[PDB]
Formats: structure tokens, sequence, C-alpha cells
């Protein structure tokens, strides 16, 4: 993977994305469209 | 023995058949060389950069 070129890691890890999705899903279960 | 390159040497656990000289993976990238004196397989790693 190292021959003259590099790969940069993503800024957002997978756990943070999962946490965002969980927050959105809980919000849409409880409140509905009001929290938007 | 005529194959030149740059990197860092280390020990390797791969096993060669009794007649090959040196291995590779893809795109002419050497990855395993055996010293003629010891008949032991070594390993090449590119030096760190960034
Ligand atoms: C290079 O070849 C010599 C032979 O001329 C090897 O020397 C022998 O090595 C074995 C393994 O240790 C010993 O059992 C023998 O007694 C050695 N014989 C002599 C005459 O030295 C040597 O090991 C080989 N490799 C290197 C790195 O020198």
């Amino acid at each position: 993977k190292f021959n003259g070129l590099t790969v940069l890691p993503p800024l957002l890890t997978d756990e943070m994305i999962a946490q965002y999705t969980s927050a959105l899903l809980a919000g849409t279960i409880t409140s509905g469209w009001t929290f938007g | 023995n005529g194959l030149t390159g740059t990197g860092v040497l280390t020990e390797s656990n791969k096993k060669f058949l009794p007649f090959q000289q040196f291995g590779r993976d893809i795109a002419d990238t050497t990855d395993a060389v055996r010293d003629p004196q010891t008949l032991e397989i070594l390993d090449i790693t590119p030096c760190s950069f960034g």
C-alpha cells in the first residue's frame, strides 16, 4: 500500500456515524417531524 | 547479487521452493529475498515517508 502514494484516513469514524444514525432514529420514533 | 533496491531488512516466515531466487506480489515489487550465504528468506519493507 506504500509505493509512492498515500491513503488518508476519514475524518469521521464509524462509531460517530452510528451515533448520529441512532440519534436520528430515536428522535423520529419519539417526536416525529417536530424535531426537524 | 545484482538485484538493487532501497528499504529496511527483516526476518520472514515464508517458505521458498529449493530453486527460486526472490519473490514478489504484484507490479514488479520485490517482497522477499534470500541471502546466498545463509540460504534464509528475508523481507523488504519500504522506508517510512510522508
Ligand atoms: C558458507 O559456506 C561455508 C562452507 O565453506 C559454511 O560453513 C559451514 O557452515 C556449517 C553450518 O554452520 C558448519 O556446520 C560447517 O562446519 C561450516 N564449514 C566450514 C568449512 O566453515 C557457511 O555456514 C556458509 N554460510 C556462511 C554465512 O558463511
